[PDB]
């Protein structure tokens, strides 16, 4: 029995592990997105103002 | 590209519209120039017939 739950036990750990090092890829990939968005963002606003002020 | 397109318009018919207005300038001077001859030709023949309309 004890061998049995040690064993039991040691799949739950790598099924969590895989869970949890899958949402850091993702938590990491989104913040890359948010900078991305971020820099976007400050180009489309200055031509924004340029706009503005041209028009 | 509508204020753009707006404004290079207008400026088009600026030029065109100021280009009209520099020759119908030249041509009305040109116009009273031709008018003061008439004018001193009128008097000199005038002069001349109401001299020869003594007898």
């Amino acid at each position: 029995r004890a061998q049995e739950r040690l064993a039991t036990a040691l799949q739950k750990l790598e099924e969590a592990e895989k869970a949890a090092d899958e949402s850091e890829r993702g938590m990491k990939v989104i913040e890359s997105r948010a900078q991305k968005d971020e820099e976007k963002m400050e180009i489309q606003e200055i031509q924004l103002k340029e706009a503005k002020h041209i028009a | 590209e509508d204020a753009d397109r707006k404004y290079e318009e207008v400026a088009r018919k600026l030029v065109i519209i100021e280009s009209d207005l520099e020759r119908a300038e030249e041509r009305a001077e040109l116009s009273e120039g031709k008018c003061a001859e008439l004018e001193e030709e009128l008097k000199t023949v005038t002069n001349n017939l109401k001299s020869l309309e003594a007898q």
